[PDB]
RNA sequence: UUGAACAGAGAGCAUUUCCGGCAGCAGAGAUUUCAGCUGU
């Protein structure tokens, strides 16, 4: 009954800042006790969690982690897991946008130029490969292999799984980042206009249009906790959006200049965000603190990404650098570069790479492996990072293993159960309560001169 | 799915397993991706009762192991515990819906007759009772379970009355086989036989006869006659009075060699007139 | 430096063997399934909007009908399909509600048949058999209560002088009646009520308060020995037959057209009477209703329990039913047809799941007591998700947008403008009593639950 | 209540436990008339607990004749006194559903304690462990049912019409 | 996507993830098909083009009727777009809402041309020989498909000389000169 | 739209009424054990046969 | 409606009546488990 582990599984409820009534005392008494059986039976489950999370440990002083090479890597790994780690060497098409699926099964490559190409990227499978010869940008998946939007040279477009072109978007005027919101099924898109558009891919209604007001869109990420997106602007200003005001939810003052890049936790707590003055910065999300300021980089980091199990993956051109256990409170977890003396107290890299002929256009980690993959100047490259994924996927909410029959009729579920972008909030956990306004009691209709002193009476 | 909850029903046992200090959470978690392939092969599609038999044979493995483990780390030899009765409750449980799913291999019956008697002084007579019932009831002309049921209750037990009961209803069911027979006087002289001793004993220390075997024998030659001519020349009676006395003959030949072997069975029972 | 990465492996995830399923590891973390509100709230959504989609509750008409409307209607207390109808032109029959079809029809009286139940029949002298006879019995307004036998085809035991058994016989007329659940009795409402057994020719005991008749009659279904009565004085009548005599009366404002005990508590009733309304009442205190089921427009004829005791069925003068939770006093359910008139009577079937109500058009219908409710069998996927959707249904209850569709019936267009001007008309009244209380001294706060008893005898300390 | 069911058939007598009571009320319904022709639903109501095997193509034979023309044979008292529990006669008979209403008067005839139903619940019950067969019965007879059935209706009917091969 | 059932046809009917309501009926990619264009936005550049003639045609139905810039500016528009061949006569100036189309637009292009005199016989295999280069309007080559023609060079759409298909439907009706190197 | 108008009737405050809305009884978020024990509904009658007035031990 | 003896079912409910403690010893089945006496 006692379980170590309980507080992930809790729940945080209402506060005021005990009853009379016999049916409701003992009524609220049992809600006490299912929701105690309930976080005990549920967090019990550990047990019954197959696979084991990867690392990567030093067993001695002179054996720091972040001069651990790629190849000894793949030398001291699976055949399987090194046969994952690819490599696509795409010389004639510009820097190549990664993307994968949100189970690790496709991967979806765009060069600059125009070459964007579907895949099975761990069977040898490709299912599109198009040559769009205008200037595309981004892309991303919908809610599967078989649809995928790219944002080309004005207008975004979207394609089947064979590459045959099923939309080409009116609105969407000058994309440069897309993401699908998964649960909500809504294609968010920004760039070069100060604009943020949400558009539904099930109905095929554009949403919202909001007016970012900040002129064009330099970095882009969504919140997977309360599907909420941070746009990151050219006066170092990270904003909150949802597609219910058309008003940025908060505004946070991130960096000098513009903003790079952002990254947000699976959790919904913090985000990672790189500035053009050499400044990463991870903020806490739920009480907007912010929590390290690693000024000074040598160059401005371009990317920052978020694993499942919290690596934090900065990329600065040809260097990728990787800090484990960075998103924490302590000020003993801000990721240095070195450790001055040996100082157990310095958060040092986890891992590094150099990519040293070209410099990275993104990054993107494989979702339940543990590999990186970074899209460069020359192609596609994952990196073998062992403490870098989700050991323990659910295999009905995204399974990597699933079938045709299985994703046809995921697919019909989930799009029944989409659930409507008005309850986009900031927290995920206010769409069952009341009003803010209407008094927290509930109303039980009966609370539904001596001389003037006598010339008074006159 | 089912596999979730027969798994997450295999859980209290081991948090009791490693709160007692015997097992580790590492090798917990390793016996319960075991148990996770075992439980998923059992109530998934194209079962097997070899899938049974081999979840069965893991998880007396795991026990002996718990009880070798708990004898070296706590020195008691029972922890009086969840922990010591849950696995053989979890096989019981898988015999049970074993013999739920494919009830028709006495193999797999067999060995959930035999590791319930086994559990010894843990187990009920009733609960070996009832799935006696039930296999009777499936398999009724099956006779060597009738045989199995009546000599686990006269020679454990020594329950004359049900005994007799077990033996007249195998009799009703199938009257036609000599074995339930030839058993079935062999449990009367032994009855009658352990009845003379005692009254030897009770004599030595300080009527009723073989009239019922006698008996049971003149209905055993009726019936086993009545039979075998009702099974040979079996549609119909179209044959003429040569086959007709040859069968007669033939059950005459066959009823009588049965008695020879009556006899010659019967000689060794020395200690009765 | 050691090492270690996720090893997938394939062999626990895709199975070896084709013919079986593939396996679904789980884990519970919240961080891997994010929407926790929303997502329930859209599957308590969906849930709403499918029950308004399934909505079918319609099961059919038994027969042919009646030829003149039915005005009592008596389920038996121990088979399930079994049912007795009678109507206004004297002929009764006995249905098998399973074929939707009449094992006999019987020209039983000349009058309105005004009464009938159904009995065991506990002769001294003869032994009932009640395997393949079934016996009704049945009070008219030509002083006769007649007893009959039916022919059933329920059990194949045996293989016979199926009608009128026995034929009692009164000075007046009769108006209601009802059989008590063992030892040969019924009692007779009339001119004056009545208590009979079925050896005896004459009434037993004569049990009237005053000499004022009684319009209904019901008896307690456990305590069976507590009758209850409604007299066209405004009044409601309990007796018991220990004592062999009236208990207590209570006068209410207008007429209490039915009773029904509550099967499962033993000393609550529901009367179904003439201002639109139900009152649940206690028997231990007469002195306040413990619940009032306000829904309907015009007079409550006819009231039944669910033989759960979780909810009451009620069908009234405005063509429709409606079905009540048994602790809120609004009704959960309003069914109508175009084809049914004024209905009369309803009994709630002992499966607790079909409704019976005859109207007065002729024609005796089933409906579902759970519209969206289908009587199959369930594999335990399906029964799985239906009760998953009733407890979302349950806890998202009163959010607005699943509320207003919940909430939502078509009713017809005399009942909606009735409603309507019952509204504004008790709107009015409460803006004009709010204005008088502003200004008077002491006017008391009567309850909604006491403000339809004139009065009671015995009163209470 | 329909407590047990009997299915008669040419490889012997099965005795089935009711688990679920089918609707009595829709019985007529579209969804209770095809609940017995899914096998998934209908294995929720019909669970198989005795099915005792006839000793050959002679008492096969005989069975059928006392089938046929209603009467209660020595293997039918068997496997019902072996699974129907000893009811009162005065008070709650234990149910069990037939096919033949002239098969139930001997029924009672040799157990009191025994009321028999055949209407149309226990005729759609009968007709879905027929539309069913050999899928309730989980692998427990020897020979295959049809092949039983061509050999028991050519015997039937060649007793019937006295077939002499002279 | 999946054939919905019919609780699913009634639960959500507006979804279609096909045709949307801005796709206009796909009027833009059945009329690419049609008349056979290669890129994408040609549909669109040539709707600017309707929507700025009716436009201009509107303000010019504004201006009051009197005045000759008003009418020589409409008089010169219809004479250009009698010139240019999208118009087939000089007619009213509500056939500048009622019969410029993006079709008729289409129709000048040069492909659709060569089919109309049956230069090639159908639009593909136009738009084949046009792109391995063997025909031209006087004396200029012409490599693109975009190329619309006017009212005055339907005449001179002949091909190169040295194109080998001239030379074999020469040789068929073996009318084949060979002083003139074709 | 999302959040209700006011305390619905049962309870006294938004804290109580929140307390009960705070866990959901999902498949996805609870074990199997505990899923079924939250869904499962007070009222449970079998399907075909009578359902008979209550009797006590002696009233 | 009760009482009596008889035949039972495994389908319910208590509670300190004993056992799931240790040897010595013989017995039981295939070197492990199984079955009772004298005291802790």
């Amino acid at each position: 009954k006692e379980r170590e582990n309980q507080n992930k599984f809790e729940r945080s409820t209402y506060t005021n800042n005990q009853t009379k009534d016999k049916k409701l005392r003992a009524g609220l008494k049992k809600i006490d006790e299912q929701y105690k059986k309930a976080v005990s039976s549920a967090a019990a489950t550990d047990y019954l969690l197959p696979e084991s999370n990867g690392y990567l440990e030093p067993e001695n002083e002179l054996e720091k982690t972040f001069k651990v090479q790629q190849s000894e890597i793949k030398s001291s790994v699976d055949v399987s897991t090194a046969n994952k780690a690819l490599d696509l060497s795409l010389k004639e098409f510009g820097p190549y946008h990664i993307k994968y699926a949100k189970n690790g099964t496709h991967l979806l490559i765009t060069g600059r130029k125009g070459h964007v190409a579907s895949m099975d990227w761990r069977k040898g499978q490709l299912r599109a490969e198009l040559f769009l010869n205008e200037t595309c940008h981004s892309a991303t998946y919908l809610q599967n292999e078989q649809y995928f939007a790219v944002a080309q040279k004005k207008y975004t477009f979207i394609y089947d799984h064979e590459g045959t072109e099923l939309h080409r978007l009116k609105q969407h005027i000058e994309a440069r980042h897309l993401d699908f919101l998964p649960y909500h099924y809504l294609l968010v898109t920004a760039g070069e206009t100060g604009w943020l558009k949400y558009h539904d891919v099930s109905t095929g209604q554009l949403v919202s249009e909001l007016r970012t007001k900040a002129g064009p869109t330099m970095a882009m990420a969504q919140n997977p906790w309360n599907a909420v997106m941070h746009l990151g602007h050219s006066n170092g200003t990270v904003s909150l959006w949802s597609p219910s005001m058309p008003e940025p939810l908060v505004k946070l003052l991130s960096a000098r200049g513009p903003v790079n890049s952002i990254a947000i936790d699976r959790s919904g707590y913090y985000m990672a965000t790189t500035g053009a003055d050499r400044s990463m910065k991870i903020w806490d999300i739920r009480n907007f603190k912010q929590l390290h300021s690693v000024e000074s980089l040598p160059t401005p980091g371009t990317n920052v990404s978020i694993s499942d199990t919290g690596l934090l993956a900065l990329s600065r051109g040809p260097h990728v650098t990787l800090w484990k256990d960075a998103l924490k409170l302590s000020g003993d977890s801000k990721p240095c570069f070195g450790s001055m003396g040996g100082n157990p107290h310095r958060n040092t890299p986890y891992m590094s790479h150099l990519f040293a002929g070209n410099k990275v256009e993104n990054l993107g980690f494989v979702p339940f492996e543990d590999l990186l993959g970074v899209g460069h100047q020359t192609g596609i490259t994952n990196l073998i990072v062992p403490g870098a994924g989700e050991a323990n996927y659910d295999a009905l909410e995204l399974n990597p293993f699933e079938t045709k029959k299985q994703r046809q009729e995921q697919e019909v579920r989930t799009l029944l159960n989409k659930l409507p972008a008005d309850t986009i909030t900031l927290d995920p956990n206010s769409i069952g309560s009341v009003d803010k306004r209407s008094s927290t009691i509930r109303l039980n209709a009966k609370d539904l001169d001596v001389i003037e002193e006598a010339l008074s009476r006159f | 799915s089912k596999t979730r909850y027969y798994l997450e029903q295999c859980i209290p046992e081991m948090d009791d397993l490693v709160e007692k200090g015997l097992f580790t959470k590492n090798e917990v978690s390793l016996i319960m991706k075991k148990r996770t392939d075992f439980e998923h092969r059992l109530n998934s599609r194209g079962s097997s009762i070899n899938d049974y038999i081999k979840y069965i044979n893991y998880e007396s493995n795991v026990n002996k192991l718990r009880a070798k483990r708990c004898k070296r780390i706590l020195q008691v030899k029972k922890t009086n515990s969840l922990s010591d009765w849950s696995i053989q409750q979890r096989i019981g449980f898988i015999y049970q819906r074993g013999t739920n799913k494919f009830p028709q291999d006495l193999k797999f019956w067999a060995m959930y007759l035999n590791y319930m008697k086994a559990r010894g002084n843990q187990t009920s007579y009733k609960k070996i009772h009832n799935i006696y019932n039930q296999l009777l009831k499936l398999h009724p002309t099956n006779v060597d379970i009738w045989i199995s049921c009546a000599k686990y209750e006269y020679e454990v037990h020594a329950n004359f009355k049900s005994c007799r009961n077990i033996f007249q209803n195998g009799l009703r069911f199938n009257p036609d086989v000599p074995k339930l027979w030839y058993e079935y006087v062999k449990f009367e002289l032994n009855f009658i036989t352990k009845l003379i001793n005692r009254r030897k004993v009770m004599g030595l220390i300080n009527a009723l006869r073989g009239d019922i075997a006698l008996t049971i024998f003149d209905v055993c030659m009726k019936t086993l006659g009545k039979h075998y001519i009702n099974k040979h020349k079996g549609y119909y009676a179209i044959s003429d009075s040569k086959m007709n006395i040859e069968l007669n003959k033939e059950t005459l030949n066959y009823l009588f060699s049965e008695s020879l072997r009556y006899i010659k069975l019967f000689d060794e029972f020395l200690d009765l007139e | 430096m050691k090492i270690k990465t996720i090893k997938r492996s394939a062999d626990d995830y895709v199975p070896v063997k084709s013919t079986q399923e593939s396996q679904m590891p789980r884990n519970l973390n919240p961080e891997l399934h994010p929407f926790e509100r929303a997502r329930e709230y859209t599957k308590a959504l969906n849930a709403t909007k499918l029950e308004r989609m399934f909505a079918k509750p319609f099961v059919g008409q038994l027969g042919y009908g009646h030829r003149d409307g039915v005005y009592a209607i008596a389920k038996n207390y121990g088979s399930l399909n079994k049912l007795a109808t009678g109507s206004a032109d004297g002929v009764i029959k006995y249905w098998n509600m399973s074929t939707r079809e009449e094992f006999v029809s019987f020209k039983a009286h000349y009058g309105l048949v005004t009464g009938l139940c159904v009995t065991q029949p506990r002769f001294h002298d003869k032994k009932p058999d009640l395997k393949s006879q079934n016996f009704m019995l049945s009070c008219s307004d030509d002083k006769t209560v007649k007893l009959w036998s039916i022919n059933v085809d329920d059990y194949s035991n045996k293989n016979n002088e199926e009608g009128l058994i026995r034929t009692f016989d009164g000075e007046s007329a009769f108006q209601g009646i009802d059989s008590h659940r063992e030892n040969s009795t019924f009692a007779t409402g009339g001119a004056k009520i009545h208590l009979w057994d079925v050896n005896r020719l004459k009434p037993v005991s004569d049990l009237s308060w005053g000499a004022d008749n009684i319009t209904s009659l019901k008896f307690n279904q456990n305590e069976t020995d507590i009758l209850a009565s409604t007299g066209s004085d405004n009044s409601i009548v309990l007796y018991d037959l220990r004592t062999n005599s009236p208990t207590q009366k209570i006068v209410q404002t207008m007429r209490t057209n039915a009773i029904c005990w509550n099967p499962m508590e033993a000393f609550n009733f529901v009367t179904a009477n003439e201002d639109h309304n139900a009152y649940y009442y206690d028997m231990r205190n007469l002195s306040r209703s413990l619940n009032v089921f306000k829904d309907h427009v015009s007079a409550v004829m006819d009231v039944d329990f669910s033989p759960t005791g979780d909810e009451i069925v009620t069908g009234s003068y405005d063509k429709s039913i409606r079905i009540y939770k048994t602790n809120h006093g609004h009704s959960r359910e309003i069914y109508h047809t175009k084809r049914m008139q004024h209905v009369f009577q309803v009994k709630y079937s002992m499966d607790s799941k079909y409704i019976i109500s005859g109207s007065d058009d002729g024609n005796v219908r089933l409906w579902r007591s759970k519209a969206w409710e289908r009587s199959n069998v369930k594999t335990t996927r399906e029964k799985n998700k239906l009760e998953y959707d009733e407890k979302l249904k349950e806890r998202f209850r009163h959010m607005p947008e699943i509320k207003r569709i919940s909430r939502h019936r078509h009713v017809p267009q005399v009942i909606k403008k009735a409603q309507e001007i019952k509204n504004i008309e008790l709107s009015s009244i409460k803006r004009r009593e709010a204005n008088e209380r502003r200004t008077r001294k002491d006017m008391p706060y009567i309850s909604e639950r006491k403000k339809q008893i004139v009065g009671t005898v015995h009163k209470y300390e | 209540p329909i407590e047990y069911l009997l299915f008669e058939e040419p490889t012997g007598y099965a005795v089935f436990k009711v688990k679920l009571q089918q609707d009595d009320i829709g019985s007529r319904l579209k969804e209770v008339q095809e609940q017995i022709n899914d096998f998934g639903a209908f294995t929720k109501l019909i669970e198989l607990v005795s099915f005792a095997p006839f000793k050959g193509a002679a008492e096969a034979l005989e069975n059928a004749n006392d089938i046929s023309e209603g009467l209660v044979s020595e293997s039918l008292k068997a496997i019902l006194d072996l699974n129907l529990p000893k009811a009162s006669s005065k008070k709650k008979n234990i149910t069990l559903a037939i096919s033949d209403k002239n098969l139930g008067p001997s029924i009672k005839e040799e157990f009191p304690y025994v009321d028999c139903i055949s209407n149309e619940l226990a005729q759609d019950l009968i007709r879905g462990v027929r539309l069913h067969g050999e899928k309730l019965f989980k692998g427990l007879q020897s020979g295959d049912l049809e092949r039983a059935q061509l050999g028991l209706g050519h015997a039937y009917s060649r007793a019937k019409v006295k077939f002499s091969v002279q | 996507v999946r054939k919905l059932k019919h609780h699913e046809q009634k639960l959500l009917k507006k979804v279609d993830f096909l045709e949307w309501k801005q796709d206009q009926g796909h009027r833009d990619t059945q009329v690419m098909r049609t008349y056979h264009i290669q890129n994408r936005e040609d549909y669109h550049k040539y709707n600017r083009i309707c929507g700025d003639i009716r436009r201009l045609a509107n303000k010019l139905s504004l201006l009051p009727p009197t005045d000759p810039f008003r009418r020589k500016h409409e008089q010169l528009l219809l004479d250009k777009l009698y010139a240019m061949g999208v118009l087939t006569t000089k007619s009213k100036i509500s056939d500048l809402e009622n019969k410029v189309t993006v079709s008729a637009i289409c129709r000048r292009r040069l492909p659709v041309i060569m089919h109309r005199l049956k230069m090639a016989e159908t639009i593909q295999d136009a738009v084949k020989f046009i792109e391995q280069g063997h025909v031209r309007v006087g004396p200029n080559l012409i490599n693109d498909p975009a190329y619309l023609v006017t009212r005055n060079m339907e005449d001179y759409v002949t091909w190169v000389d040295n194109s080998k298909i001239k030379k074999t439907l020469l040789r068929y009706r073996n009318q084949i000169d060979d002083f003139d190197f074709s | 739209k999302y959040q209700s108008s006011a305390v619905p009737f049962p309870f006294e405050n938004r804290e109580q009424y929140e307390r009960s809305l705070r866990m959901p009884i999902g498949q996805e978020w609870t074990s199997r054990a505990s899923h079924q024990e939250l869904i499962k509904p007070r009222i449970m009658t079998k399907p075909g046969q009578v359902i008979d007035p209550l009797k006590a031990p002696f009233k």
